[PDB]
């Protein structure tokens, strides 16, 4: 069994910054991580990893 | 994504909040003044014994200003001492004019900055102000920069 | 020697305590501190040390 | 018929155990390749994946360049030969900066602030042939028949 | 400028202007009509003790312009499905504006509920998964009224009470105080003319000794002291300036603060007028007018959202107790007047004992009475 | 640039409080009145024994100071030990026992156990508390039922989560520096008073003598001696050619108004008004301090309902054995013989002026009469 992980950065100024409409930058950056995790799981299933056996 | 500046600008204190390291498990032999380079003369039980820089030594860090540990005004013999091993710090100097930015500093006797043409070591960080008919400079200390001669 | 706090003492101004854990990426750091002074002999001549036994 | 009391001291170091909470940096995105490594030994990097990003590491050999030292971990290490090692095809915790206790083969205390030299098998030695840029941090102790030294590392 | 949280938790004036109304409003209390008795109602109310949640919920609703509350009901179903009729709940908790989002949209022609969101997604954080909530369990509290051409840009949510006009009105006050302190510091100056003083080179013991002498001399000047000078070489003069009108300027700034706020001085400055003895009562009743006028528009919907989950009785009404400070002597006299009014002339018509007693404790007395005939 | 061993806000706020008297007043002038106002309980058979237990337990000063540090430090903890045959870590079964109460400040309490079970609505709150007073006593663990945490003022949740769910001090930086500027202005005012008048004496050649000389010492001694003896009824002689004697003066005005404005800012920023913080009546009106005090009682009541009562339902069920009861607060109004005499005569005539023709009988008439607290004693009976 293996473990997976990543991280993201955000600043208080960009938290302050507002947009006319659309999902907030923090929410988009948080959804990107989940999408990356799912894509990596799919890639591990369908392509493998030689160094990790 | 930026680094904040630190306001009081006195000798012996830190000038920025960038990555720094403070080695607080040390003791002093002799007397040391805030803002001077120190050297490691020995190790006892995980404690480093430091003294003021002589001729021929390799500097290890710079004494750091604290308002609880040192009630006298300087560091006294047999006292626990704070030493900065990595970061930007204000140092006493005997120079007259500011050296070139990012040059290599050279330490005279007593742990004062007197040269700006060294081969390797600590570097000038761009700060140069005046203290007491003398000046203060800003040095960037790195951990493995000066290596003890075999 | 004569056991009486008026002659010798060992004092503990602060007992052992654990500071709150500082989190980092995927681990924690838990520091601890305490204070002590050692042995202070206010009234000497009440202690006899026989050496070379 | 008088009472008695006894006093005993713990040991102060272990192989691969982190010396203190000063500046340190840990690489956890590596994978061991072609064998197993010892907790408290230097390792070398073969290649770095361009897209995947995982580094491939193995035990230090002759003519190579050190990159870091594997550290202790009660969860990622496997127990063999009465010691913790990292078996092949698993994530490894390399240390790239900081103070750490390393296995040594020397017989005399070193000089504080001097450069470190290693053996061909990743164990420090006072007169090794591999030259590094790490330094001695002053520590020098001994566990039960095991010799440990405190070494300070900076980023390559 | 825009980080309202700093304004809230640093300046006390913003704290007051955002906090003073809702907490006093809720602590005023309310009464319900159509119920068999009130002792059990008050017992269940102060057993549940949800008023801190109501207070801070209304607080962030006023501040951020939007907030949500969820009440969890004792029911054996998943929290996504709707509710069968009943009167149950075991907990109430509030989330601020940022943790709430609409999830699925209903716009069907038959229901007049079209355009009213049906399902919400809530993301509290605290390493727990965001979840989905049906509308019937939650009530969204918005800020104040705004034009639709910003309502639909703000995703159907209100606005903060701290508009930029009030923000900079608060901001320049501290600027004025700092300038006042500076002007007070700069009342007078002393000048010491010494020909050739410029000829000295700097960072020298000469000027160090000179300024030390200046310290010694000026530390001991005063009414009963005189200082000697040399006429030919150097002289010593003093200049001064006056101060006036600064208190009036500051008072005008505070008056503008109050005017742009909308709650008046006996509440903001906390300073009595002093020159009149009986106008503060009218000032406070005007404050009571404004707070009740604002209460009717927001506090009531909370009540009719929450009560149908506690009351099993069929039909009821809500009354707001007139928020006035009562008082022993005056309340004793009003009880006198009411007790003589209730039975002074009723003895001659069909108004009988059973309804007379109902009337006499319908008005809340200090006179207890056992239930009976 | 901070020490790791423990925070410094402790030292800052503690030193400022124990130093400045205005801090004493601003952080103590509310809670003691709030608690000493008293309260009543209804649904209870009698109140004499209730008062007997209350003043036999006499934990009121502990409560006072507990609320004091809750206001000051932003957090305080109060623990009541119960008479039971179980380990102090274990929960508390229903009962009416208590034998000791004691209070710690913000710094001695930490969280130990947290549960997020979906079944209970209690998930997400400290189950067990670690208490570490120090005083060479090992830190120990207390169940949730035994600890009550007194908090200060509400803060935004993004800061509440940063401050481990604990409030902030009543002394914010604006209040602190507003208080600080007063003393600086006071010192400036004293300096202005000192520098009202200055006398100068110029004599050609005084520059010729060099420092630390007997001639200069004698000259300055003579200057001091003569300056001592000058005045209205005495004259000083000088030489026309070689000496001049000048005097300079300046005016002072507006200083009392400036200080009054500073105090106005202090009272407005504090929230407690003048006749209680400045402690000076306006004097120009006879009956406006009455409305001032009634507004003060209004504010103390509106805040008191939010903090004092939780102590009541935390502690009372441990001493009251009855099933149901109600808590009511005394109206904060100083009574007076006269006015209480008229109110009691009005109440006694209202209770039996017209009840003589209804079913209102003596058993409830006496209850009504002695419910509104009279000075007319009446033992129990028919």
């Amino acid at each position: 069994v293996f473990r997976l992980g990543n991280a993201y950065l955000i600043s208080i100024d960009e938290i302050k910054a507002g947009q006319a409409t659309g999902r907030p930058l923090s929410t988009r950056k948080a959804s990107a991580c989940q999408l990356a995790h799912d894509q990596l799981v799919n890639r591990l299933v369908f392509k493998g990893s030689a160094p990790h056996k | 994504y930026e680094n904040l500046f630190l306001r009081p600008a006195c000798p012996g204190n830190i000038s920025d909040t960038s990555t720094y390291n403070i080695d607080g498990a040390c003791v002093a032999q002799g007397d040391i003044g805030f803002g001077s380079a120190v050297q490691v003369v020995g190790i006892v039980d995980g404690v480093k014994v430091v003294a003021a820089l002589p001729d021929g030594g390799t500097p290890y860090g710079i004494a750091f200003r604290s308002q609880y540990e040192h009630l006298s005004g300087k560091i006294l013999d047999g006292e626990v001492c704070n030493v900065v091993s990595h970061g930007r710090v204000w140092t006493l100097t005997s120079l007259g004019e500011a050296p070139s930015l990012f040059s290599k500093l050279q330490f005279g006797s007593g742990g004062v900055v007197t040269g700006g043409s060294g081969s390797a070591g600590w570097t000038f960080a761009g700060g140069f102000v005046k203290h007491e008919d003398g000046y203060i400079i800003e040095v960037q200390v790195k951990q493995n920069a000066f290596i003890a001669p075999p | 020697y004569e056991k009486n706090p008026m002659n010798m003492s060992i004092e503990i101004p602060e007992a052992f305590n654990m500071l709150p854990a500082q989190p980092k990426d995927l681990h924690f750091k838990v520091p601890c501190t305490s204070k002590c002074t050692g042995l202070t002999i206010y009234r000497p001549m009440t202690i006899v040390l026989i050496t070379g036994v | 018929q008088i009472n008695a009391s006894y006093q005993r001291d713990m040991a102060i170091a272990l192989p691969g155990m982190v010396a203190d909470t000063s500046k340190y940096n840990i690489d956890g995105a590596c994978v061991v390749n072609e064998g197993d490594v010892l907790v408290g030994a230097a390792v070398q990097v073969v290649q770095a994946q361009a897209v995947d990003g995982h580094k491939l590491v193995k035990a230090l050999t002759t003519g190579t360049t050190p990159y870091g030292v594997a550290i202790r971990s009660h969860w990622q290490t496997v127990n063999a030969q009465n010691q913790m090692i990292y078996e092949d095809g698993g994530a490894i915790n390399v240390m790239t900066s900081g103070r750490v206790w390393m296995l040594s083969k020397s017989t005399e205390a070193p000089t504080f602030g001097s450069a470190v030299k290693l053996d061909v098998d990743g164990q420090e030695k006072s007169d090794g042939t591999i030259e590094t840029t790490w330094t001695y941090a002053g520590g020098w102790t001994k566990y039960k028949d095991i010799q440990l030294v405190e070494v300070q590392l900076h980023q390559l | 400028s825009y980080h309202v949280g700093s304004f809230y938790n640093d300046n006390a004036t913003a704290k007051r202007i955002v906090d003073v109304i809702p907490e006093e409003m809720v602590t005023a209390g309310f009464k319900i009509s159509g119920v068999k008795d009130e002792k059990e109602f008050k017992s269940l109310w102060d057993s549940y003790k949800i008023d801190p949640s109501l207070v801070d919920a209304l607080c962030w609703a006023r501040l951020y312009g939007g907030a949500a509350i969820v009440a969890i009901i004792n029911d054996n179903r998943m929290l996504t499905s709707p509710v069968k009729p009943g009167a149950k709940l075991e907990g109430v908790r509030v989330y601020d504006r940022f943790a709430i989002t609409i999830e699925k949209r209903v716009t069907n022609a038959r229901s007049p509920r079209y355009g009213e969101p049906e399902i919400y997604k809530v993301s509290p954080g605290d390493n727990i998964q965001p979840y989905l909530i049906h509308h019937t369990r939650i009530f969204i509290a918005d800020g104040e009224r705004v034009t639709p051409q910003m309502r639909k840009q703000n995703q159907g949510w209100g606005a903060s009470v701290l508009n930029k006009s009030l923000i900079d009105a608060i901001c320049d006050y501290d600027y004025c105080e700092s300038l006042a302190t500076q002007i007070l510091r700069r009342k007078q100056q002393a000048v010491w003319k010494v020909k050739g003083l410029a000829e000295m080179c700097d960072d020298d013991d000469a000027q160090y000794a000179a300024r030390l002498r200046l310290a010694q001399v000026d530390d001991n000047s005063g009414v009963g002291r005189a200082i000697g000078i040399d006429a030919e070489t150097e002289e010593y003069d003093v200049l001064n300036s006056d101060i006036s009108g600064v208190p009036e300027f500051l008072s005008s700034k505070m008056d503008r603060i109050v005017s742009l706020s909308g709650i008046h001085e006996i509440i903001i400055k906390n300073k009595n007028v002093g020159g009149v003895s009986a106008s503060q009562n009218t000032a406070l009743e005007t404050f009571y007018k404004l707070v009740d006028r604002k209460r009717e528009e927001d506090y009531r919907p909370l009540l009719e959202f929450l009560l149908p989950f506690i009351v099993d009785e069929q039909e009821w009404s809500i009354e707001f107790e007139p928020l006035s400070v009562p008082s022993k002597k005056e309340e004793s006299e009003i009880t006198k007047n009411n007790v003589e009014s209730v039975t002074k002339a009723i003895t001659e018509q069909i108004i009988d004992l059973e309804e007379a007693r109902d009337t006499l404790r319908s008005i809340a007395p200090e006179f207890k009475l056992k239930d009976g005939n």
